[PDB]
């Protein structure tokens, strides 16, 4: 129990918050408390949200600069270059599938013109001021002389920061040995930020408990939440079932003309380990062993690709994060236009690359995604109440894609 | 964090041999590739050799056949064995160690002169 | 003369400013000049204040990161850890005594609810955006629908920057040799900032003279200023006497059960040197010699603790700074609530550690404190008129505590 | 052709933009498009403007810190110090001549009080917050009780950032070996920014074509624009002729008391090469050879001063940039007061030092100047229409001043 | 600024001896402590030895009795004398120089292998 | 980027001789000057020697006639030949390479002790 203690504490905090909210609503309520006591009652959760929002800027910028600078063509070769594109394409497909399923099934269900929305998206992709982008983004309103007038409004331009960090990292990659000092600087800043993040995660259970208690106090019919939350789970699992049994096998067959289910039968046992442990790092050795022995993939392919995919290629996490973003948007009565969906997909692909191969590795990336589209982050406490279940299917889908990519590259090598 | 220590450079005669060594010390989560690039005076940097986890290797077009990259799997060190050296091989050689999509470490560079 | 040229020029500047203001007011005045000449008349002082406010941010952030990263447990051992706790506790007690004396005795005397004030304090302690915190702070107002609504208003969040710099420095300390690049980066940025600070101090006499002239012109009863200044000096000296003759001796007796006044009689000559020179660095050699020979403190304690305390333990400076903050608040008719008092104590405890063991070493830290609580900084030129006195009483209190700490540790060594 | 591909592409883009604008104006004009279609039509140029404004900040700050830190007294000696003073003075004189001629001839022609304007300039030279200066600047308006009230308004404080970068670089120069890490950090950040700048320049023709098309669509009389463009060329060329045939020879004669036109006859072939190639770097070898042989300048002076002046001393670029700034101000019906003229001169003197010895090296520095004085940058597409001519006349003036500088210093060596 | 120069280290047989040297050059206002930490592969860094102004010293529990830290007060250099070395002493050794509440300097690290 | 490698220095008897070398490796657009500064314990930085493009040289007043700076134009290296060394010549010596109004490179410093 010492391992995964934080996951247990998050679930216990959710239960305690539910009990606290029900007790406060029963013996009194929000009306009896009044705004004075209500605002102070939810304050620890607000402090948690402020800390999460604070660490977003350095984390995103430094990690993306390092990730872009490290894409050395020689270190990848043709095999790694093709593997990285396969990873990107399948993550994009998983994100699109999650968004589409959550829009079609509506788990959470109970303005600006189109051209102006696209133009605002383009202006935010290329911000005109790096310092302003850390706390503002461009938005267009209309004045009736309806002519559009735009200006910078409050809210961190996460998408612009992501684009700048990637482009700056590509510049550092071009400089190579000349950019070594900046590469070390941003890497060490990222490590210090990660220390801060680990400190924040220890405070997280208290903030989560009070966030849950506040939401339960505000809610009228709590029993309705569990009707939507359960539906949310379905949208996740179904997605994992479609990506893992239809989409990825179809890609493997289309590039290989071989049975993908024989490959999956060769990797069943690492998949069982991935479900049981909810960790990609724990199932990587078994995965390499089974892919080499049962599926006949050369060691120079498996021992290179699978360790990278274990960290980098996370289709399950991306599908879960997109489903969660759409589910929270539906819970909050917010409307998702094409600009917000595009932002969700892009930030989800980057965050799925950045998500960790550990239990509940995708939650902080989900917080980043929600912040990127101005969605309520306090709803995250709802999705981590069932993360012990969704995350294991996520891990299965995360390791299966690595295995199938290795098999595809092995087939290409065998044909050449 | 990784610290790269380079050794084995200097001046040599045409047709001679050198053995560069790049040793990585410290902590890296996942070392994917280790290798050498070189930059001649006035030209862009060019790949010399890579060895990746799993054993695959790659070489630059000019140095294929003569140069050989090898790994000491015990202490996470790479060796570049340069044979039949030619005046065109005079350059600054940088070793690098890469964790793909995480970070890259570049060496300070060693001058190699063939004359 | 050349040794204390800057202090002498500061006093000459305040005298010349008084003369210039009296001449301008008596011959004509503000009305004769009008706003078009009053605005340009006081401009050099505004420029000085502008330079100080600009230099505040890098200085605070870099110095606090460096100070926090350097708290290596092995470099301190048990003795240094206990000495540092003693230093912090006594500096807090000095700050609290100064605030309390300046509140009871009011030398300067001629909205938001309590819960919202505390919540705003907690929000500013943990800012949501590091970039925004460099120029903005969270404040709560009320809309009558009294629903509290908060947002970011102008004014640098100094407290949040202090807290972030300390936490980041602790993270760098935890990284150790891995945080070496960032430690060097922030140390060198601090050195460059200190070069700029020295240049600004060289400009300071002109700005101070024009600030004094403007304040004299704007005021009618100048003798009242001298009365309030005398009361402020009395508050500072009384606080120093109480801390040095009652509080610190009581702490020494409680931890040692020996006579603290015999120990103080063992260090009379270094105390006289501290008063005469107004410098803790010039007092340190004789202080170590007297503490070793007259008071029987082992060299491995004195030669370690006393040099550290000469720089980091400044109770007199902290008491003076808190008294000055309250005095300026009373001169400006501002109200000091509990949030402002907490901010004063915290910033003073940090700035006393950050103050220098030189004459007039705590003036810039006082400017930082006033900026932290949104108090007028142009009033500093008034207290600078008497620093040559007050600072000399600070040094005696700055070097006394270091001595009593050493004798407080030696006793433990004698008992173990 | 491949060597000057970018210049050819910019001119081709200007021609294509003229064609697009004329075709759209003939086929209904902006009225047929409507505001939405017009905005979408002009958007690609706005993207280029946003990219330029985004790279402005790191480029200016890092380049100026590096340039200031490198002014080592021993690396320069008396000769280099006098040469740098001569370079600065002649660049200031060229900028003043350009501003004066553009004000007198009015090529482009078809509220705040003076004291408050100067005070706002002084407040912006010394910003009170470094982070705020990245996107805001101080401005004074008036309220009727008219008392001036000031605050920070939108618009990056380029002058304040320039001054801070210079003073920080000078502090690093004083630190010497101790400022080495910061010097390397800012140098490498400048290199990465320059990589981004080259990528933006590769995108630039597409944005320029649409900027030109959007300008042509709005205007009714296109023939008047060509007459204004012709007057701008005449102003630039007249300034170059006056500076290169009257001012510089007068300075040389005053310091030397011999014929400056004999010295200029000594360098006719390098001047012809500078005109033909439009490059100072391609002129430097022949210039050194001709100066040393024909004009009898010692190699220890030529081989030191002329390479430095080939990069840092650009009188023609400064004169052209000031003329262009005043021309664009007159085209936009903006008023240039003394504060804006001072800002133009200062930013131009810095930027001609920062300009490159390549064809069209001064365009980006011109964009920086226009942003510094809040002038429309999109008018640069007009200047780019004729740069292939004007820039060549700039190059002759860029390499002449170096030569007459060296021949000046040699005279002193002959006298001493 | 302070520059730390490390010397010593390398490969030693069990029961052998080593003498690490860490020299601080440059200007520091008040050097409070100087010492060595070590990090073995897969473990966190642990205190090896420290000597402070005034002469007090501290040692890690594992290395007490065998390791001895001493100071050349003339040049602000410290020496770590390592005797009766065990195979568990194989680690990267970092020297550090600390001015308390001002700043800390870490060395690049020297490998020590006992086998 | 330029990397400066220093060689020479150490302990020398009074009246002895030394030959410091600073070599610049890498790419600089225009090297304008190269030289040595020194800092003695407790004193400020002072110029030792500088050689500039075109051949001009300058020396510190205390070292004129004894120290000689020279350039190997082949490999962009400078040599400081110190003769008749005296105990006042004990300091940390920093080489630097300057592109005027672009950037400056400082060396790490080499200790020179004359005793
Ligand atoms: C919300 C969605 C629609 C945003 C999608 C935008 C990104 C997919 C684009 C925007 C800007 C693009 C970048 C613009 C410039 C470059 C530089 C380019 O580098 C080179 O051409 C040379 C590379 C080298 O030599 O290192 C590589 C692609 C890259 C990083 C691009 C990658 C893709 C980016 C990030
Ligand atoms: C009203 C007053 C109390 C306001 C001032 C608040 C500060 C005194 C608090 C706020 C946040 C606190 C920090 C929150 C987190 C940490 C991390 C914590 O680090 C560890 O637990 C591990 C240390 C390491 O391994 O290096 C050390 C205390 C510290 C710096 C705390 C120090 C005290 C801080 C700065
Ligand atoms: C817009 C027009 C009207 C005025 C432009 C203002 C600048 C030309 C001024 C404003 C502040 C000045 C700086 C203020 C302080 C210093 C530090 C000063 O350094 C020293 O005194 C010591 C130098 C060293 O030891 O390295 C050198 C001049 C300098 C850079 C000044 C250079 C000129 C600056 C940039
Ligand atoms: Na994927
Ligand atoms: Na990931
Ligand atoms: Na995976
Ligand atoms: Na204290
Ligand atoms: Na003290
Ligand atoms: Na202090
Ligand atoms: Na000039
Ligand atoms: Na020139
Ligand atoms: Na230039």
């Amino acid at each position: 129990l010492r391992a995964n203690l934080l996951v247990l504490l998050t679930v216990v905090a959710v239960v305690a918050g539910v009990a606290l909210g029900l007790g406060v609503s029963g013996a009194g309520g929000a009306l009896a408390l009044g705004p004075e006591r209500l605002s102070a009652f939810v304050f620890p959760g607000e402090l948690l949200l402020r800390l999460l929002r604070m660490i977003i800027l350095p984390l995103v910028v430094c990690s993306l600069i390092g990730g872009a600078a490290s894409l050395d063509p020689g270190a990848l070769g043709r095999l790694g270059a093709w593997a990285l594109l396969f990873f990107l394409v399948t993550t994009l497909l998983a994100s699109a599938l999650g968004v589409g399923l959550a829009l079609a099934l509506q788990p959470g269900a109970a303005s600006k013109e189109v051209l102006d929305s696209f133009l605002d998206l383009a202006r935010n992709i290329f911000p005109s001021n790096l310092v302003s982008a850390a706390f503002r983004s461009y938005s267009t309103t209309y004045e009736e002389r309806k002519v559009p007038v735009g200006q910078e409004v409050e809210g961190m331009n996460i998408l612009g920061l992501v684009v700048f960090a990637i482009v700056f990292g590509v510049a550092l990659r071009k400089l190579g040995p000349e950019g070594e000092l900046l590469i070390r600087f941003f890497n060490s800043f990222n490590e210090a930020t990660m220390v801060l993040v680990s400190w924040i995660m220890w405070y997280a259970p208290v903030g989560i408990m009070f966030l849950v208690a506040g939401k339960i106090v505000e809610m009228e019919d709590v029993g309705l939440l569990f009707a939507r939350l359960g539906k949310y789970i379905l949208c996740c699992l179904l997605g994992h079932a479609i990506h893992g049994l239809l989409v990825l096998p179809l890609i493997y067959f289309l590039f290989t003309r071989k049975n993908p289910y024989r490959f999956l039968w060769g990797i069943v046992t690492p998949l069982a380990t991935a479900f049981g442990t909810s960790s990609s790092s724990a199932t990587l050795p078994l995965m390499m062993k089974c892919v080499e022995e049962n599926n006949g993939v050369a060691k120079h392919i498996s021992r290179f690709i699978l360790p990278i995919g274990a960290t980098v290629n996370m289709d399950g996490a991306a599908l879960f994060q997109c489903v969660a973003a759409v589910f929270i948007a539906q819970l909050s009565q917010q409307s998702l236009d094409f600009v917000k969906i595009i932002t969700i997909l892009v930030t989800a692909t980057a965050s799925s690359v950045g998500a960790a191969g550990i239990p509940a590795g995708g939650v902080l990336t989900l917080a980043i995604i929600l912040e990127a589209v101005n969605l309520p982050v306090d709803h995250i406490s709802l999705i981590l109440a069932v993360d012990w279940l969704v995350d294991r299917s996520c891990t299965v889908l995360n390791v299966e894609g690595d295995a199938l990519g290795a098999g595809l590259l092995q087939n290409y090598v065998d044909r050449t | 964090q990784v610290q790269l220590v380079e050794s084995g450079g200097g001046l040599v005669q045409p047709g001679g041999s050198l053995r560069l060594s790049c040793a990585a010390s410290g902590s890296i989560f996942r070392l994917d590739a280790m290798g050498w690039y070189r930059q001649a005076p006035g030209k862009q940097r060019e790949l010399v050799a890579v060895i990746r986890s799993g054993g695959s290797t790659d070489y630059g077009d000019s140095v294929k056949g003569r140069f050989t990259i090898s790994r000491d799997n015990a202490k996470n060190t790479v060796y570049l064995q340069m044979n039949s050296l030619k005046p065109e091989d005079t350059a600054v050689y940088y070793c690098n160690a890469v964790q793909i999509l995480k970070t890259i470490y570049w060496g300070q560079g060693t001058q190699v002169t063939v004359s």
